[PDB]
């Protein structure tokens, strides 16, 4: 709910227009966002070229890592630097298994290759690596590494500032659309933009568009819908916005069904990662049950996902579920008896590993040790209640929803360059149109080095296209215009029809951000497969969710806005709710179950490896207004067996 | 989320810019121009970050914990240096806890982004390799990785 | 969320108090309110006594019958003035059996074979009942009648203000705890209350106190969280206080785990029992299948519940719930072939029972129309999703929960006497102290017909009380002051810490009635077995409850108020806490499930008639702040047999 | 929720009373005495019950579906009398539908609680018999319900 203090109201043709002309143009300032600013930076030296970021909040702490991370999640270590060294073969196969067999091993492999560089230079620019008293990095799991990464972001934001200079970065300015070239239909242009902080549109004109906008959150009811509602686990700033203007371009996505359902402490979301992995905590029901050795036998099921190591994720979501249906609630996080155990009696060693523990929390989740705080939890004496948070849409982290991207020409197999026009590592379908980090769909597990890595990757390849296919997009003036009064419309309504009510958010004629939220996020809860079904759904349920989106997006036509920040927050909602049917169509399109814990088509509840081990692939078509779905098998590109 | 503390919050006094209207990632902290002291325009929309209260030269921001899983009187109250940061946790009974934990370990504004790097070319532009490669890596060579037979 | 325009400050020290003495004092105007101020006017007479009826809103339209009703629940018919007679015996049987066997049945027979009366008065003062051309009333199903009720509670609201006279009836005032006798600790002596119109203070004296405040709502979270999470089934202007004022007091509570789950149209829970049983609509899932039939075998079990006739609700609720968990959604109600059907090819016909569908809407819960409207349903061609909503505590409708009150001396059995000091019809354990409507429990299907004859039988009783005991309690001042002090509490908290943060509602040293009243609603959505585990729980999740339920008890001593609406909302979010409190510790003590398809221990799946079949009677003792349970076994005090 | 139409309303300036103020059973109707008009203080606490909408003499305020489910566009309007109401149902889609159902079957005012009833008497107040009974009922005796045996 917003209840603005007072009206920022401007009609569109009262706001100035300010045109930024460039080379390569990158929509989101986070991680991946920094990763292609810093490589673009580098390679654009070649052609004189001109990078520009815009970011809608502030570089220096924007998007995810906003809190700092604890550890940095994606780490191979080829020579030792770390306790565990690791292959790319063993990661590949890993990041594979944990996608239930579907993900594109052209472009993890890819990422892999080069991540490790990165952590390396994350290092050496300042990053805080916690190490052992021999010198190598403290391993979490078999892939992370602990991290003293408070002020991660701050490091990176300088990073990627020094790189292409504080000139060349636009901060509060927020992308709502992209800009296709008026010569071809297929091609990117640029994109339009709003200031937050004054009157002033934006026309962004570029030869090639980077997408780093992160993923989408908020789009599902969540567990805790007053102020918690806030509390979202994944980064509430990010809400679909490159999903958004790359859908709408016409650029294919990829596994859109696959949402992430992170399994937290309860309420806060505090991490379990090294809770689990470093620390050695088992998570037990409230009968004491340890429930990966009780449902172990119910993933027999899976051969041979369930004889992976790691377990999938969604596999171990799915004993999670099995005991939450069963009610075996509440499940325990016993940080007590983990503590106890690594102590050994030592006292000087339990306040080490108490004081590793309260940094874990404290530098990516204050909410949680503030829950502790507030509940007085202790956790040297009373073990934690964890739950698993609703769902999200992403392509970083755990989940591996986005764009279509192509991969390197070294390992892209001939199977999966079909649907590109042009083939440059991370382009989209719509040429000159890249898409990394959370953007880049069927390459997950990438994190923070990860995502910054494609980022890297993404902007040397912009500079190559650039360079090699000389593009020269013309933007459609009619278009901008067309774009600016869409912009500010939801101003305009407010002023004419505010009128019809003595309160300004009970209109007949008009919905609020907050408002047109809420509705989204109940439609997509209790037929999406959310939280309030325990992540079930089937195709009469999905189907119902297309009609209400419908209603929903017609309704967006008659959007209000009060000011600037709402502006913004109605905007974010536009993102929010065609992310939102992406991924419901994506749902239903894929008949069967892949990744029970993550999401149960109770219609088609088993895996389906026989007719369904491919990705699904789909293209919006705004013209016509039609969405198109395309199978596209998977292949297995590096040599790896289970 | 964030709440700012009137006796402590100046506006931001003759500085340049307004520091927790400046960092907020969702566009929360602003400026009641006739207080002239600022406030949480949306709560509801808090990750509770806790940037807006790192950056505050007054030390005038706090977090009070989301009303609807929160009992009232916890707190986390940080003092960010430029090598560490300092954390003092309150718990609801009155035990307080404090932490220190390493934040950068070089100088702030410091980082070369290149630094060492060779001048980029035409034909380094058509490899796989990223700026710094493959020496940034670690490995004796740019790593391979074994293709499906 | 509530955003006060201006404040609205007062400290208790500057508040005028006004004392009103009476003899029988009424608190709450809604049905059984108006049929206990109705019939004490006529017996008040023989003693000259003064009768007071008090009421939070205004009597024309307050409580559950705001918008009116479309049939009346409750009518037997002993001589054929409808389409259908019944018996009193028949009734006794139906409403035990509808309880899973357990129902007060000299309390039930009790208002049973006096409820004719109030209906045939009913209509005698103006309300139209549905009749046929031969003028008998028309059966809804076997108990209930259909009318044109939409000024149903104007009504009854002008008989009472006709018989009790307006000078004796007290609006916009909020009563927020009872007074009790300074020399006996188990007899009330009055109740304070302040006005939500100006800065008044209330001291209600009396001999007699009646609670008539309705049940609770909105201690569940809803399964809509916005604007609609106003949208609750039962009524919104209900919070529990009579629950909270009488417990405080010592009044014992009896089947307080008793929740009731309406399954309704969905969203606007527009009603289903004529469409059910006048309409003859069915209920399917997602595939066409009809429930109360492929789910018939599940109900066998429970003997001889599950034979009966009609289904007991819980266990046609459990069909649904099993619907539910097996992902068979949507639920539909098949308006569109009940009508067809029931028109026959009559296009007339169907233009009849067209009309008399929209008037069981327009006459009950209009927001079911305005649903349909916006959503574009016209039920002669589509149906309508249904499903069950979060819980409600009631005593007057298929719920049971409230007080342990006396019966009438020709019918209620010594083994249901032994806690009662004064053996009045209707009167609680508390000396002086009677209960009726939903303040009643455990003699439930009263209704709106019911409440008020139930509110008659008290009165009557009460007077008797009067000059037989002649009470004369004396109210302790030294409390009264107190609690005086502690009504503006919030107002003077509000003052005193605002000034801690730029934002009001964003406060670390208070919390304001919406904030606690979210919080209320998570912890009971997710422990007491709410929505959030398909009305599932056990003893971990209950006495987790507890844990957090204290540590918003004890923050309640932290409210704060803005203006006169706020400090009514604070007390209201009091009331809810304290009831939704006995609601768990009653459902923790029961081990084992009666009522599936309402809610289910997962720890004790079973009904158990060999140690539960008895009713649940708590205490608790404000002066040791302990809880009291004892079990009083059901007796069958009715002839008849299965 | 409900809202008030500015254009229609006039504060109730010409009457005893505020109408909706009055009528409103959860307290959400109240006046705003700078501009004299009405408004709903607390929309998600509205049950949608149409009380102040039936009971504005200047049909001011109509019910605006909670947007938790309510796509834009439907509205019911009653028009009450003494003895009917009214009622337009308008769907999003433009479709009119029209009801008329009946209210009362007596004037308003014209209750007389005890009408034939004889006086109460002490002895009387000793039995189960409730003011009008046994005939209320229909029955010449009070009713009699078996006991088990
Ligand atoms: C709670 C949590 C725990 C995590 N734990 C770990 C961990 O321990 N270790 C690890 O390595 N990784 C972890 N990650 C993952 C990591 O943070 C991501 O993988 C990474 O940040 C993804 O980068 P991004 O660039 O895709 O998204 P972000 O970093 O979120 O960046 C997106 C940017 O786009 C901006 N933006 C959005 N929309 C628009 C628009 N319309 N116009 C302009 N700008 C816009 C945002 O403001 C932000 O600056 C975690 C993330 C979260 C949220
Ligand atoms: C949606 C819905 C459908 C229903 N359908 C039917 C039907 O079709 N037919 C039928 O016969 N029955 C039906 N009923 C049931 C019927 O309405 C009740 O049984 C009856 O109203 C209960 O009466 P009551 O006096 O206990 O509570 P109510 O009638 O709700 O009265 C309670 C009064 O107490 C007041 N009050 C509360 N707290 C305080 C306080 N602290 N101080 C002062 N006053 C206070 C309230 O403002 C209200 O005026 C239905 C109810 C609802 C809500
Ligand atoms: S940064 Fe601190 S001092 Fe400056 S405006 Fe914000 S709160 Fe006030
Ligand atoms: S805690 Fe973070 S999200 Fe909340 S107001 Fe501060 S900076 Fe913004
Ligand atoms: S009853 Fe109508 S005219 Fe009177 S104040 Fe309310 S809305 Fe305005
Ligand atoms: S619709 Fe009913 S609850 Fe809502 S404001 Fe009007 S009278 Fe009050």
């Amino acid at each position: 709910v917003y209840y603005p203090k007072k009206y920022e109201l401007y009609k569109a043709d009262e706001v100035p227009t300010e045109v930024v002309e460039t080379d390569i143009l990158i929509i989101g300032g986070g991680f991946s966002g920094c990763g292609a600013a810093y490589e673009a930076a580098y390679w654009a030296k070649l052609g004189g070229l001109k990078v520009t970021l815009v970011e809608k909040a502030a570089v220096e702490r924007s998007g995810a890592v906003a809190q700092g991370l604890s550890a940095i999640n994606t780490y191979i270590d080829l020579t030792g630097r770390s306790e565990r060294q690791n292959t790319l073969e063993d990661y590949v196969r890993y990041v594979t298994l944990d996608m239930m067999g579907l993900a594109r091993e052209d472009l993890v492999a890819d990422y892999a290759r080069h991540v490790d560089g990165t952590v390396h230079l994350f290092e050496k620019w300042g990053l805080p690596i916690w190490k052992t008293p021999d010198g190598k990095y403290v391993r979490e799991g078999q892939w992370q590494i602990m991290i003293h990464g408070e002020s991660y972001k701050p490091i990176i934001a300088e990073a990627a500032k020094m790189a292409v200079g504080e000139e060349n970065i636009y901060e509060r300015v927020f992308i709502f659309e992209l800009l296709k070239d008026n010569n071809d239909p297929n091609a990117v242009a640029g994109a339009v933009g709003f200031s937050v902080r004054e009157p002033k549109f934006y026309v962004f004109k570029a030869k090639a568009v980077i997408l780093a906008t992160g993923g989408a959150t908020l789009l599902f009811r969540p567990r805790s819908t007053g102020e918690a509602a806030g509390r979202t686990w994944y980064a509430i700033f990010d809400t679909g916005s490159g999903y958004y203007m790359g859908l709408k371009a016409g650029a294919m996505l990829t596994q859109f069904e696959h949402r992430f359902i992170p399994f937290r402490f309860k309420d806060g979301y505090g991490p379990v990662g090294a809770w689990f992995l470093f620390f050695k905590c088992k998570a037990k029901n409230a009968y004491g049950e340890e429930y990966i050795k009780t449902r172990a036998a119910e993933l027999e099921k899976y051969k041979p996902y369930g004889a992976a190591q790691p377990i999938p994720t969604p596999l171990r979501n799915h004993q999670v579920m099995l005991e939450i249906m069963d009610g075996n609630q509440p499940i325990y996080m016993h940080t007590e008896e983990a503590l106890a155990e690594l102590a050994g009696g030592d006292k000087k060693k339990l306040k080490h590993i108490y004081e590793e523990a309260f940094e874990d929390f404290l530098d990516m989740t204050v909410s949680q040790a503030l829950l502790w705080a507030c509940q007085n939890i202790d956790p040297q004496e009373q073990p934690s209640e964890a739950a698993p948070a609703e769902p999200y849409i992403m392509g970083s982290h755990s989940g591996e929803a986005g764009f279509w991207v192509c991969g390197p020409e070294d390992l892209m197999p001939e199977e999966y360059a079909k649907l590109f026009p042009l083939k440059y590592n991370r382009m989209t379908t719509v040429k000159g149109l890249f898409a990394i980090g959370d953007c880049a769909g069927a390459n997950p597990h990438k994190f923070s080095s990860g995502s910054f890595t494609e980022g890297r990757i993404a902007a040397k390849a912009a500079v190559r296209f650039i360079l090699e296919q000389k593009p020269n997009p013309e933007i459609d003036d009619a278009v901008v215009e067309e774009l600016k009064k869409k912009a500010y419309a939801p101003m305009e309504r407010f002023m004419q029809y505010k009128d019809l009510s003595t309160a300004d958010d009970v209109n007949p004629e008009y919905i609020l951000p907050w408002q047109g939220l809420v509705r989204l996020q109940k439609i997509m809860d209790e037929y999406a497969a959310g939280i309030a079904t325990i992540y079930k759904t089937n195709e009469k349920m999905l189907q119902r969710a297309l009609e209400l989106l419908a209603f929903l997006k017609e309704d967006l036509e008659k959007l209000a806005a009060r000011d600037l920040h709402e502006l913004m927050r109605a905007w974010e909602l536009v993102h929010r709710v065609w992310t939102a049917e992406a991924h419901v169509r994506h749902m239903l399109f894929r008949k069967e179950t892949r990744w029970p814990g993550y999401y149960y088509r109770t219609d088609y509840p088993e895996l389906n490896d026989e007719e369904w081990k491919c990705f699904v692939c789909s293209k919006y078509d705004a013209e016509k207004d039609e969405w198109t779905f395309e199978k596209v098998p998977y292949v297995q590109v590096i040599e790896w067996s289970f | 989320p964030s709440f700012v503390n009137p006796e402590k919050c100046d506006g931001c006094k003759a500085l340049e810019r307004t520091a927790c209207e400046y960092i907020c990632p969702n566009d929360l902290m602003t400026l009641d121009k006739e207080k002239m002291k600022a406030y949480n325009r949306e709560p509801d929309m808090c990750w509770e970050c806790y940037s807006c209260v790192k950056m505050c030269p007054q030390g005038a921001i706090d977090v009070r914990g989301y009303v609807d899983y929160s009992p009232l009187g916890g707190a986390c109250v940080p003092m960010r240096g430029t090598s560490d940061i300092m954390w003092t946790v309150k718990y609801r009974n009155g035990k307080v806890l404090r932490f220190k934990f390493a934040i950068r370990t070089t100088p702030w504004g410091s980082i070369q982004p290149f630094e060492g790097f060779p001048e980029p070319t035409e034909e380094a532009l058509k490899s796989e390799l990223l700026a710094g490669e493959p020496e940034i890596i670690g490995t004796s060579e740019f790593p391979q990785v074994k293709k499906k037979a």
